[PDB]
C-alpha cells in the first residue's frame, strides 16, 4: 500500500 | 486455483494472433504520418523564416547585470549582458469554476480516486492526514488491482469454474478483482450466457412507443409505468436533478365534474341510436372495422381518464366515430375490471378549521420538538396510505407542515394555512414572512404572489426565488482578499440579494472534502441543515466570490423555497453605487482568525 | 406552459410525429391534476 | 541508437531548468537556433560543428518573483519574423520577438500557472492554455482574442498538465494529476464556426465583448490507464502513446482495435491498450519526453541521467528491443528533453542549471 503514496514534484 | 493464469494462457493465444494486428495499424499509422509530415513540411517550406540576430551593446542601458553560460567542457565561457522583460499586473488566483443558478445532488463518493498535490511544506509534519483521508475513504484508493477485466470466452470459462471437473477457481474469481462480484453473479451470467447481449433499451417485453408502428397493445399501467418512474412532480419535471423515486400517483378524485351534455354531436356517436344510448347508462355487434393494438393502447389509457366521454375519444382519435369506439369501449369493458370513479364530500365542510388550532397544534409542535429551534431536516412527503396525520406523521416527526405535494389530504390541520398579508408579504406581521418560505403563489393573493408571475413589479418582497429577481454583480479583486463581488445599483436595508446557489452534498463527504479544502484553506460550503450541506466548489452562483465582514452591509437569511432549504442575502444597511459586498461567515473565533482574520479597520479611540 | 410550448414546437412534434406519445405525457398532467380537460382540446387542435 | 553526448554547458543562475524548445518552424540551411527557459531567465542558443554552441541573445525576468515553467516558439506571417512564448508560476503567456527585442503582447486571465503550451499545428496564431487552474484557454495571439475554455462543468477535478493536438488538428488530448484523459473534437462545427468569427473582431464594433464558447463534454476519457498520475502523452498520429510514473510506456486507441477515432460516440468508454516500451528509475512525475519532427524515433532521459530512447518504425513492443543511452557525469535530473530539427542533434537539459548535447553517430 506504500507504493500508492506519491509526493514527487521532484525526486523522493 | 484461479482463472488468471488460464486467462493469461487464453490472453497469450489471442495476443499471438494480434502480432500482425498490432503491426497493422502501427504500419498503417506511419502512412498516415507520411502524408501528414510532408504536407506540413510543404507549407513549412513555403513559409520563409527570418534569421535571428544577436544582441549588441545598449548604451542607455549600460547599468545592467551580466551573465555567462558555463561550458561544462573546455570551451570558452561566453558572456552576455542580462536584459529584463516587460511588466504585467498580477490578478488573484481562481479555480476554473462553472456558472450555476440551481441546485443538484451528487451521491457520496466511495472511492479516493484522487491524491491531490500540495505545496509539500506541511507534509513534513502532518503527512499522516493523507492516509487518514484514505481511512475516511476506507482504503478504497483508485487503481487498485484492476488490470482490465475478464470477458468473452474467458468470461465463459468463469462459468465452467463453478462446476466440478474446479472449486477454489470460482471462489478465487469472486475474491481478488475489485469487480469480482460473487460466484452467484457467475451463475446468473451462466443464465445470461443464453443471450450474451442486452435485449434492448426497454424491459424484455415489447413496449415500443405508440408512435412507433410496432408498438404492442400495452395495458394502461405498464404504458404509464415509464412516466411516473422517470417523472418527478415535486419539481414537476422528468428526472428532477434536485429530488430516485417519488410515489405511485393513485389518488381520489370526484368524477361528476362533467356537465354531461351528451348529444349526437358526432355521426355515429354513443347517440344517434336510442338503444345504443340506452345501453350506455346501463353498462356504466360492432362494425367490421378493426382496431390496431396501438389504437387499443390509448383505449385503456383513456378509459381511466373519463370512462364516460366516448365523444371526447372520437374528438381525440380521428380513425373512427364515437361509435365503433363506444362500441369497442363497451367491447373492451366487456373483459376488463371496473373502475373506481368515486365521489366523496368528507365530514369536515366548514368551521372547526380556525387557523389558531393549527397554532394550537403548533404549541404541541413547539412544546416537544421545535423548542431547540435548530433541529432542521430535509422535507419529505408525509404520505399516509391509510393512517391519518398521526403523531408518527413523516412531517410531524420531521416537525414541518403537511406540504401540498405530500398526501396528507386537505382536511389536515398540519397544512400551512395561508399567506393573507393584504399590504404585502414582506414584514413582521406577515407570518408567512416569518415563515422560512417564499410566499406561495397559491396563497398570497393578498400580496400579488401569483399576480403577473411574468412581470417584475409587486408590493411583496418575499417573491424573489419564484422568478429570479437577481441583481447585477461585479467581478474584480477585493479590498480584503483576492477576488471580489460588488453591486451596481443602490439598494435598501432588508432587501433581497440573489440566493447562494450551489450543489447539495452530505456532511461526511464535505467533512472529507473540507479537511482537504481546509488543507488548501477552501470553503465553498454553507451549512444547509442538520442533514445536508450545500457545495459550491465547481458549480456555483455569482455571489460565491464575495468576502467577509464582522459588520457588513448585507446578511444572509435561511430560506425554505417550496420545501427546499435555500439561502439568500439581505441588506444590513443602506447601499449606494460602488460598494463592497460582505457577510458574516459565522465560524469559530479561532477559525475566524485562521480564515477571515482581515477586518479592514483602524483604531479610532 | 401547455399552449405556449406547443405554440412553438408542435411543428417540431409534427416533424417528429410523436403525437400519439406526446399526449401520453399530456395524459399524466390531468392524472396529476396539473391541467384539466379544458386545455386538452387546445393541444390536439394545435396539432391540426 | 547510435549517438553520443558531445558537448554540455551550464548557466550560472543555478535554479532548476525548464521548458526546452527547438525552432522546428524555420527554413532549411538557415542557422538552427534552439531556446529554453529556466526559473526567470529565457534562453536562446545555437549549436555548431566542432562541438561548439554559440551563446545567443537571451533575457530574464526582473520584477515578477515568479518561476517560469513552459515555453514554445512562435512565428508571425505578417512580419515574417518568428517569435517565442513562455509560461510559468503565474501563467501569463508572453510572446517575445528577438527582432522586436520585446514581448509587446499582454494576456492575463489564468488562475494559477500554465502547465501546457502548444500552438495549433496549422494555425500559427492559436494556443490552448492548460493551467493549474483546471482550465483550457485558447488564445488568438495575432488578433489578441481569447477563445473558448474547455472542461468546466465536466472539467478536470484535479490538476492536468499533459495535452496534445493531433497533427491534422481536429482532436485534443489532455491528461494529468486526475489520471483522467479527457479529450475533445476540434472539428466541431460549433467552434469550427467560432474560430472563424474569432479570427475577426473590432473593439469598436459593439459594446459587447467577443463571446467565445464553453465546451464541457469531452469525446472520451478514462482513468484506468494509470493508477497514478499521467504526464507524458502525445499524439502518435491515429494512435496515442502514454506513460506514467510507474516507469511504463504504452499506447492506446479508443474503443476496440477496429474502431475509428472519429466515428465513436462521445458516450462510449470502452478501451483498447497496447504497447510496452518501458523504463525504470524514473518513478516521479513532471518530465517531458520527446518525439522527432519526422515521427520516426522516440526519446527520453531519466532523473538519474540516463536516456531511454527508441525509434518509431516497424519495431514494436512484441519484444521491445531496448536502447538505453547514457552518460556518467549527467545524473542529477533531466527535466526536459529536445532534439535538433532532425535525428542528428539532441540537447539533454538537467535540473542543476546544466545542459548536455547528444549528437548523431551517423
Ligand atoms: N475577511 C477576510 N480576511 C482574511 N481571509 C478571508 C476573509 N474573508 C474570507 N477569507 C478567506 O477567503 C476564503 C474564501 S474564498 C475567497 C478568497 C478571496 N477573498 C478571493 O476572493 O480571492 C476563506 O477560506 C477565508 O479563509
Amino acid at each position: 500500500x506504500x507504493x500508492x503514496x506519491x509526493x514527487x514534484k521532484x525526486x523522493x | 486455483k484461479r482463472v488468471k493464469s488460464e486467462y493469461m494462457r487464453l490472453r497469450q493465444l489471442k495476443r499471438f494472433r494480434r502480432a500482425d494486428e498490432v503491426k497493422s495499424m502501427f504500419s498503417s499509422n506511419r502512412q498516415k504520418i507520411l502524408e501528414r509530415t510532408e504536407i506540413l513540411n510543404q507549407e513549412w517550406k513555403q513559409r520563409r523564416i527570418q534569421p535571428v540576430h544577436i544582441l549588441t551593446s545598449v548604451s542607455s542601458l549600460r547599468g545592467t547585470r551580466e551573465c555567462s553560460v558555463t561550458s561544462d567542457l573546455d570551451f570558452p565561457t561566453q558572456v552576455i549582458p542580462l536584459k529584463t522583460l516587460n511588466a504585467v499586473a498580477s490578478v488573484p488566483i481562481m479555480y476554473s469554476w462553472s456558472p450555476l443558478q440551481q441546485n443538484f445532488m451528487v451521491e457520496d463518493e466511495t472511492v479516493l480516486h484522487n491524491i491531490p498535490y500540495m505545496g509539500d511544506e506541511v507534509l513534513d509534519q502532518d503527512g499522516t492526514f493523507i492516509e487518514e483521508l484514505i481511512k475516511n475513504y476506507d482504503g478504497k484508493v483508485h487503481g487498485d488491482r484492476e488490470c482490465g477485466f475478464i470477458n468473452d470466452e474467458i468470461f465463459v470459462e468463469l462459468v465452467n469454474a463453478l462446476g466440478q471437473y474446479s472449486d477454489k477457481i470460482f471462489e478465487a474469481i469472486s475474491s481478488m478483482f475489485p469487480d469480482k462480484g460473487t460466484a452467484e453473479e457467475l451463475k446468473e451470467k451462466y443464465k445470461e450466457l443464453t443471450e450474451q447481449q442486452l435485449p434492448g433499451a426497454l424491459p424484455p417485453e415489447c413496449t415500443p412507443n405508440i408512435d412507433g408502428p410496432n408498438a404492442k397493445s400495452v395495458q394502461r399501467e405498464q404504458s404509464l409505468h415509464s412516466f411516473h418512474t422517470l417523472f418527478c412532480r415535486r419539481c414537476f419535471k422528468y428526472d428532477c436533478f434536485l429530488h430516485f423515486h417519488a410515489t405511485p400517483n393513485t389518488y381520489k378524485r370526484k368524477n361528476t365534474e362533467t356537465a354531461l351534455d351528451n348529444k349526437p354531436c358526432g355521426p355515429q356517436c354513443y347517440q344517434h341510436l336510442e338503444g345504443a344510448k340506452e345501453f350506455a347508462a346501463a353498462l356504466t355487434p360492432p362494425e367490421n372495422v378493426e382496431w390496431s393494438g396501438a389504437e387499443a393502447s390509448m383505449f385503456r389509457v383513456l378509459i381511466g381518464t373519463y370512462y364516460d366521454n366516448f365523444c371526447a375519444i372520437a374528438r381525440l382519435i380521428g380513425t373512427k366515430t364515437c361509435r365503433q369506439v363506444y362500441e369497442f369501449r363497451v367491447k373492451e369493458s366487456s373483459i376488463i375490471a371496473p373502475a373506481p370513479a368515486e365521489d366523496v364530500d368528507t365530514p369536515p365542510r366548514k368551521k372547526k378549521r380556525k387557523h389558531r388550532l393549527w397554532a394550537a397544534h403548533c404549541r404541541k409542535i413547539q412544546l416537544k420538538k421545535d423548542g431547540s429551534s435548530n433541529h432542521v431536516y430535509n422535507y419529505q412527503p408525509c404520505d399516509h396510505p391509510r393512517q391519518p396525520c398521526d403523531s408518527s406523521c413523516p412531517c410531524v416527526i420531521a416537525q414541518n407542515f403537511c406540504e401540498k405535494f405530500c398526501q396528507c389530504s386537505s382536511e389536515c390541520q398540519n397544512r400551512f394555512p395561508g399567506c393573507r398579508c393584504k399590504a404585502q408579504c414582506n414584514t413582521k406581521q406577515c407570518p408567512c414572512y416569518l415563515a422560512v418560505r417564499e410566499c406561495d403563489p397559491d396563497l398570497c393573493l393578498t400580496c400579488g404572489a401569483a399576480d403577473h408571475w411574468d412581470s417584475k413589479n409587486v408590493s411583496c418582497k418575499n417573491c424573489s426565488i419564484q422568478r429570479g429577481s437577481k441583481k447585477h454583480l461585479l467581478l474584480a479583486p477585493s479590498d480584503v482578499a483576492g477576488w471580489g463581488i460588488f453591486i451596481k445599483d443602490p439598494v435598501q436595508k432588508n432587501e433581497f440579494i440573489s440566493e447562494y446557489c450551489g450543489e447539495i452534498i452530505s456532511q461526511d463527504e464535505a467533512d472529507r472534502r473540507g479537511k482537504v479544502y481546509d488543507k488548501y484553506m477552501c470553503s465553498f460550503l454553507f451549512n444547509l441543515n442538520n442533514d445536508f450541506v450545500v457545495d459550491a466548489t465547481r458549480k456555483g452562483n455569482k455571489i460565491r466570490f464575495a468576502n467577509h465582514s464582522v459588520n457588513p452591509n448585507c446578511y444572509a437569511k435561511v430560506m425554505m423555497v417550496n420545501g427546499d432549504h435555500r439561502i439568500g442575502i439581505f441588506a444590513k444597511r443602506a447601499i449606494q453605487t460602488g460598494e463592497e459586498l460582505f457577510f458574516d461567515y459565522r465560524y469559530s473565533q479561532a477559525d475566524a482568525l485562521k480564515y477571515v482574520g482581515i477586518e479592514r479597520e483602524m483604531e479610532i479611540p | 406552459a401547455c399552449m405556449l410550448f406547443v405554440e412553438n414546437y408542435g411543428q417540431k412534434i409534427i416533424k417528429k410525429n410523436l403525437c400519439r406519445n406526446f399526449m401520453l405525457h399530456l395524459v399524466s398532467m390531468h392524472d396529476f391534476n396539473l391541467i384539466s380537460i379544458m386545455s386538452i382540446d387546445k393541444a390536439v387542435t394545435k396539432l391540426r | 541508437y547510435s549517438f553520443k553526448c558531445v558537448n554540455s554547458l551550464k548557466e550560472d543562475h543555478n535554479q532548476p531548468l525548464f521548458g526546452v524548445q527547438f525552432n522546428w518552424h524555420s527554413k532549411e540551411g538557415d542557422p538552427l537556433v534552439f531556446a529554453t527557459v529556466g526559473s526567470n531567465r529565457v534562453t536562446l542558443y545555437e549549436c555548431h560543428s566542432q562541438g561548439e554552441i554559440r551563446l545567443l541573445q537571451s533575457y530574464v525576468d526582473a520584477d515578477a518573483d515568479e518561476n517560469f515553467y513552459t515555453c514554445a516558439w512562435t512565428y508571425d506571417s505578417n512580419t515574417s519574423h518568428p517569435l517565442l512564448a513562455v509560461a510559468g508560476s503565474r501563467g501569463i503567456i508572453r510572446i517575445i520577438n528577438p527582432i522586436t527585442m520585446q514581448c509587446i503582447k499582454h494576456y492575463v486571465g489564468h488562475g494559477n500557472a500554465i502547465n501546457e503550451l502548444k500552438f495549433h499545428p496549422r494555425d500559427p496564431n492559436l494556443l490552448l492554455s492548460v493551467s493549474k487552474d483546471h482550465a483550457l484557454r485558447l488564445w488568438n495571439i495575432q488578433t489578441d482574442t481569447l477563445v473558448a475554455i474547455f472542461g468546466g462543468v465536466e472539467g478536470h477535478r484535479d490538476e492536468v498538465l499533459s495535452a496534445d493536438y493531433d497533427l491534422l488538428g481536429e482532436k485534443i488530448m489532455s491528461c494529468g494529476m486526475d489520471h483522467s484523459l479527457k479529450l475533445w473534437r476540434i472539428n466541431s462545427k460549433r467552434m469550427m464556426n467560432a474560430i472563424k468569427e474569432s479570427y475577426d473582431y473590432n473593439p469598436n464594433k459593439t459594446n459587447r465583448p467577443f463571446i467565445s464558447q464553453k465546451i464541457h463534454f469531452p469525446d472520451f476519457s478514462t482513468r484506468d490507464i494509470h493508477r497514478n498520475y499521467v504526464d507524458c502523452v502525445r499524439w502518435l498520429g491515429d494512435l496515442i502513446l502514454s506513460k506514467s510514473c510507474e516507469n511504463a510506456i504504452v499506447c492506446w486507441k479508443p474503443g476496440k482495435m477496429e474502431d475509428d477515432i472519429d466515428k465513436i460516440k462521445p458516450s462510449e468508454s470502452n478501451v483498447t491498450i497496447l504497447g510496452r516500451f518501458d523504463y525504470s528509475q524514473c518513478d516521479i512525475w513532471y518530465m517531458r519526453f520527446s518525439m522527432d519532427f519526422w515521427q520516426k524515433m522516440l526519446a527520453l532521459g531519466n532523473q538519474v541521467g540516463k536516456l531511454y530512447v527508441w525509434d518509431l518504425e516497424v519495431e514494436d513492443p512484441h519484444k521491445a528491443k531496448c536502447t538505453t543511452l547514457t552518460h556518467h557525469k549527467c545524473g542529477a535530473a533531466i527535466r526536459q528533453t529536445s532534439f535538433s530539427r532532425d535525428s542528428s542533434i539532441l540537447i539533454a537539459v538537467c535540473d542543476d542549471a546544466s545542459i548536455w548535447r547528444w549528437d548523431r553517430l551517423r
